[PDB]
This record gives C-alpha cells, sequence and structure tokens, in this order.
C-alpha cells in the first residue's frame, strides 16, 4: 500500500490552520496513523485510527478521512509544531508510511549574497582543489547553482549541503563545492558560480581567476 | 512511567552485521509487542517487523526475510535487532517502538553506518574573504565546530557533512563579518573530531 | 455439487469451503468472504489453529482469531467463572473477577467514570429467539458477545430510552453497540474493531471455522451507520 502525502512541503506562521492530506493507494478504510517528527528526534503518534486523538496530544491537531483519504488539520499552529508529519496505514502488512510533510516558518523573500572560495594553498599541496560557492540567508529554500569552469558548464562534480532554517531569521543558506584533481585545476583560468533565486532579478555570477 | 532506551550509535563495514537492543522500563514487557522502523538520512520511515516477547513469536516485511533477526529476553524487558550481510544503504537511524499496528511509545533511535572505509582523521583548509572553514575527508561523524573557540556565535551557518564518492564525510563553515574589521580581527575557526581524536584550530587571512 | 444449498439461509457444512463461498455466507452469518481485505489467501487455514501466524495477524486478516494477541489462558474467560459472569454483567455493581476483555469487562460496571470510546456503526443481529425470550438472557446474551469480541457490547437505544430488539418476519433483529472505552486502555490496544463491520466479518469468520461457541440461534450479522 503506497502512501502519497501532499503537500510535501509547506510553508505556514504561528496561528495559522494548516491541513495535510494523505492518500492511500487502495481503501484503508479508517486504519490510518498521523506522526509528529523533529530532527534528531522519534516520531510521536499523533492520531490513531483517522480521527481519534492521542493521550496528551493538543487537541488542536485533529483527523478526518476515510477510505483512501485522508487529512490532518493543525488548527492554531504553535512555534514547536514546525516539524515533518507523517501518515501510515495499518490495514495490511508490511506498514507503510507517507514521505512525510516539512512544515517550515513563512518570512518574506530574501536574496542571497553570494560568494566564492578559491581551493586554499594549504589544500594545493595536497593534489586536491575544492571551489566553495556559498549563498547566504535567502528564502525561499528553493535555488539553483550552475558552475563555470572557462565558459564550459560543470556536471556530476558538485555537491551542495543545505543548513536547517535558521531560529533567529527562517532563512536558510547553501554551499556548493566544487571537487577538481590539482591538475584540472590548474589547465583552467576563469572558476564562475552562477545563482538562481526569487529574490534575484537576473541570475547572479561571482568568479574568480586561478593566480 | 514506560520508556524504551536503545543501544549506543554502530559502525559497520559492508558484509558484517549489526546487533541494536532496546530496554523495556516502566512496564512489563509481558503485555506488549515491539516494533523495528529504520529512517535513513535524508529519507521517511521504514517498518522492519515487530517481536511479542510473551511467546516469542516474530513477524518481518518481506524484504527483510533472511537478514533480519527479532529476538527477546523476558527477564531482562530487552528485544533485539540483528540484520546481517549489511549495505551501504543499511546506514540509518534504527527505532525500537512498541505497538504492533500503532506506536505511541519510542526508543530514541541507534545509528547505524555501512561504510568500507577506515576511522581516517580531517582536514582543514581556509576560505579567506565573508570568511570561511572546510573540513575534508573525515570518518566517522561527528565534528565539533565553533570559532574563537565558541566566542563568534554571530552569522554562523554551519553545514551538514556531505558524503563523498570517496567514501568520506566534509562539513563546512562560514560567518558574516564587516570590512572594516577584517584587518585587525585574528578570526579563527576551531574543530574538533572526538573518534580520531583531531583537535585542529585554524585561522583564516585575506 | 451442491449449488441448491448456496445461500439457502440453512448452514450445510459439507459445502462449508471458501470454494464453495462457506455455502454462499449461510454458514459465515452472511458475510460473503470475511477474509475479502486479507492480503494472504490461506489465512483462514491458520485461523482456527489455536497458534500464533503473524503473516495472518493484521486487521484485514481478522487478527489471525487473536491467537498473536491473546496466546496464553487470558485467550478465554474460565468456565467455572463463565456463568457467574453471565449473571453479573452490567448489574451496576463492579465484579472484578469478570473485569477482563476474555469475560466481557463486567458490562463496564468498574469503569463507570470511563466515558463511552463507541465504534463506528451498528452491529445487527438476527436471531432465531423472539425478542421477548432474547431479552429474558440479555445480560447472558451481551456477556458471551463481549467475551468474543474481546470488548464491550450493549443494545444500542432508541429515543424512548428501549433496547433496539425488533422482532424479525420467528426472530429478532438486534441493534448493538461496541464500547471500547477499556479495548483501548492498553496493554495491546490496536486489537480493537474500530467498526461494526469489522466485528460482523470477525463474527463471520468464526462462524465459518465452526469456532463460534455462541448458545443462541445467530442467523446472520451486518455492520450499518
Ligand atoms: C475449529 O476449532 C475447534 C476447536 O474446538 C474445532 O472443534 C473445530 O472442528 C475446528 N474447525 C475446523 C474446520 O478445523
Ligand atoms: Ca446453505
Ligand atoms: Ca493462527
Ligand atoms: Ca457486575
Amino acid at each position: 500500500i503506497q502512501m502519497t502525502q501532499s503537500p510535501s512541503s509547506l510553508s505556514a506562521s504561528v496561528g495559522d490552520r494548516v491541513t495535510i492530506t494523505c492518500r492511500a493507494s487502495q481503501g484503508i478504510n479508517n486504519y490510518l496513523n498521523w506522526y509528529q517528527q523533529k530532527p534528531g528526534k522519534a516520531p510521536k503518534l499523533l492520531i490513531y485510527d483517522a480521527s481519534k486523538l492521542q493521550s496528551g496530544v493538543p487537541s488542536r491537531f485533529s483527523g478526518s478521512g476515510s477510505g483512501t483519504d485522508f487529512t490532518l488539520t493543525i488548527s492554531s499552529l504553535q512555534p514547536e509544531d514546525f516539524a515533518t508529519y507523517y501518515c501510515q496505514q495499518y490495514l495490511q502488512y508490511p506498514m507503510t508510511f507517507g514521505q512525510g510533510t516539512k512544515v517550515e516558518i513563512k518570512r518574506t523573500v530574501a536574496a542571497p549574497s553570494v560568494f566564492i572560495f578559491p581551493p586554499s594553498d594549504e589544500q594545493l599541496k595536497s593534489g586536491t582543489a575544492s571551489v566553495v560557492c556559498l549563498l547566504n540567508n535567502f528564502y525561499p529554500r528553493e535555488a539553483k547553482v550552475q558552475w563555470k569552469v572557462d565558459n564550459a558548464l560543470q556536471s556530476g562534480n558538485s555537491q551542495e549541503s543545505v543548513t536547517e532554517q535558521d531560529s533567529k531569521d527562517s532563512t536558510y543558506s547553501l554551499s556548493s563545492t566544487l571537487t577538481l584533481s590539482k591538475a584540472d585545476y590548474e589547465k583552467h583560468k576563469v572558476y564562475a558560480c552562477e545563482v538562481t533565486h526569487q529574490g534575484l532579478s537576473s541570475p547572479v555570477t561571482k568568479s574568480f581567476n586561478r593566480g | 512511567q514506560v520508556q524504551l532506551v536503545q543501544s549506543g550509535a554502530e559502525v559497520k563495514k559492508p558484509g558484517s552485521s549489526v546487533k541494536v537492543s532496546c530496554k523495556a522500563s516502566g512496564g512489563t514487557f509481558s503485555s506488549y509487542t515491539i516494533s523495528w522502523v529504520r529512517q535513513a538520512p535524508g529519507q521517511g520511515l521504514e517498518w522492519m517487523g515487530w517481536i511479542k516477547p510473551r511467546w516469542g513469536a516474530a513477524h518481518y516485511a518481506q524484504k527483510f526475510q533472511g537478514r533480519v533477526t527479532i529476538t527477546a529476553d523476558e527477564s531482562t524487558s530487552t528485544a533485539y535487532m540483528e540484520l546481517s550481510s549489511l549495505r551501504s544503504e543499511d546506514t540509518a537511524v534504527y527505532y525500537c517502538a512498541r505497538g504492533s499496528f500503532w506506536f505511541g511509545y519510542w526508543g530514541q533511535g541507534t545509528l547505524v553506518t555501512v561504510s568500507s572505509a577506515s576511522t581516517k582523521g580531517p582536514s582543514v583548509f581556509p576560505l579567506a574573504p565573508a570568511l570561511g572553514c572546510l573540513v575534508k575527508d573525515y570518518f566517522p561523524e561527528p565534528v565539533t565546530v565553533s570559532w574563537n573557540s565558541g566566542a563568534l556565535t554571530s552569522g554562523v551557518h554551519t553545514f551538514p557533512a556531505v558524503l563523498q564518492s570517496s567514501g568520506l564525510y566534509s562539513l563546512s563553515s562560514v560567518v558574516t563579518v564587516p570590512s572594516s574589521s577584517l584587518g585587525t580581527q585574528t578570526y579563527i575557526c576551531n574543530v574538533n573530531h572526538k573518534p580520531s581524536n583531531t583537535k585542529v584550530d585554524k585561522r583564516v587571512e585575506p | 455439487a451442491c449449488q441448491a444449498k448456496r445461500g439457502d439461509q440453512r448452514c450445510d457444512r459439507e459445502c462449508n469451503s471458501p470454494g464453495c463461498g462457506w455455502d454462499g455466507g449461510d454458514c459465515s452469518l452472511s458475510v460473503g468472504d470475511p477474509w475479502r481485505q486479507c492480503e494472504a489467501l490461506q489465512c483462514w487455514r491458520l485461523f482456527n489453529n489455536s497458534r500464533c501466524d503473524p503473516a495472518c495477524s493484521s486487521p484485514a486478516c481478522l487478527y489471525d482469531n487473536f491467537d498473536c494477541h491473546a496466546g496464553g489462558r487470558e485467550r478465554t474467560c474460565n468456565p467455572v467463572y463463565e456463568k457467574y459472569c453471565a449473571d453479573h454483567f452490567a448489574d451496576g455493581r463492579c465484579d472484578q473477577g469478570c473485569n477482563t476483555e476474555e469475560c466481557g469487562w463486567d458490562g463496564l460496571d468498574c469503569a463507570s467514570e470511563v466515558p463511552a470510546l463507541l465504534a463506528r456503526g451498528v452491529l445487527v443481529l438476527t436471531v432465531l429467539l423472539p425478542p421477548e425470550e432474547l431479552l429474558r438472557s440479555s445480560a447472558d446474551f451481551l456477556q458471551r458477545l463481549s467475551a468474543i469480541l474481546r470488548t464491550s457490547l450493549r443494545f444500542r437505544l432508541d429515543a424512548h430510552g428501549q433496547a433496539m430488539v425488533f422482532p424479525y418476519h420467528i426472530g429478532s433483529v438486534v441493534m448493538l453497540e461496541i464500547d471500547n472505552r477499556l479495548c483501548l486502555q492498553s496493554p495491546e490496544n490496536d486489537h480493537c474493531f474500530p467498526d461494526a463491520q469489522s466485528a460482523a466479518d470477525y463474527l463471520g469468520a468464526l462462524s465459518a471455522v465452526e469456532r463460534l461457541d455462541f448458545p443462541y440461534p445467530l442467523r446472520d450479522v451486518r455492520g450499518e451507520p
């Protein structure tokens, strides 16, 4: 039984009414549970059998639905409700879960400030070159980073890492690291990072010339 | 109050086996079922199976047939999950939960990491001006990273450690400071790696 | 073989097999296929065996007749206490010896302060006994059904506070509610019927495997909203 949650990501503010839906591939009557999970913590049962509130769970959480379509409603969303929510069927084996709905804090659109770091001389000695592009304090989380080496679009040689939403300003930060051998790094001059984000009128390019 | 306490995090090489334990306290686990659920890094939840320690009956998800062994010791109120022929895809947090169909009570989760790479140490490379610090090619996790031994908390973004093609983790950290200060302010990045006891402290200069 | 007996409102054990559709439902209390949602096809063969079959333990697979949930003596009420529990069920006095799910929960006499947690719908039973006769042993009837379903059963009441037992056109049409107020009072609180049809399918599965020990001429069962 395939469980499909909608949306996968949801942006909301304190006090908002929030609705998360769960679609089962076949009818599961009312055999459905809802869980909350925070990073680095175990899931927490909220609702069992579609609409029954688990003891110790605040009344602001309510479940509804039957058959194939289910709804988790959070009435006045509180700060501690920003987490990932999962639905789970318990009708047939194996017990299966939805892919989760991450509930993040709304903020106004903020364009990233972009920075490019050449590999250090210290790293170059070891025979490896890491070129780092930083996208700092942006919102929403969606961003596109494109690497160009002497105007040649790079593919499969970069890794991105995104921070969790900031506790003070509700923004995201992202690092894109281009990895090359010292040999490949020394045969090229222009290293550029191109950033596409909602807050930017046009994609922004930060670059340097090797040496 | 009923509590489920799991064994500590595991580091395993491919082909090896892991055995995770879960101790129940408060309740006398005679009238209950203990379930095993795993969660791969950025992924969702996956049920592996269950056990009723009173009569020792176990049930498993088909995809874990032959590789998983679920047992329990009535006298110690403890359930065990043994997973054999370990693969890199088995790297996950393994949760112990109580209830068969729905779980109100959970364990804290045991982190198992399958990697054919040895407990190698990190190497710090500085990023000069926004100023950064790079922590490259270390195994396993975690790495501490505080600036000016903790002083500089203001505008610091510590990135989660992404796995490389080599099989080694790479974390990075960056701070946002003013352009005037750079020349005077001797900004330092400090990183502690405890599995390989590396206490590297580095300085950034443009 | 016996097509003339399929759905003839009389159970014939010679035709009571999954192939012959449990004698056209006549031997499964009008439940077509009690295992219709069960993901494993040969679960009915393992339903009657007094042993846990984990692959047949899902709610769809009718909890493998509770043999995974209640493995030991707690699977049944003690027969030496069975008449006592029937005589003292829902008499307004707490009898702790009958205050277990297998004995019928003393008809909730010990849990007057726990709010009702009713399952969805009404359990409808046709019993070939006149309403007067049926209600003359109603506590025994409810206690035994409560003991079988491992939950609390009571007569649904109408606007005038009367039990919803109607003449059958001969017999009775009995309307029951399932109160899970103590089912969900743990330990394994997941082995609880969420609705009246679930309970009706389970009763049909017991009648199909000839393991229903109910001293009443029960013809059929169904769940209704
Ligand atoms: C079901 O179990 C009871 C136990 O007494 C037995 O009498 C009955 O014959 C069994 N039914 C089948 C079809 O095996
Ligand atoms: Ca017949
Ligand atoms: Ca069985
Ligand atoms: Ca009583």
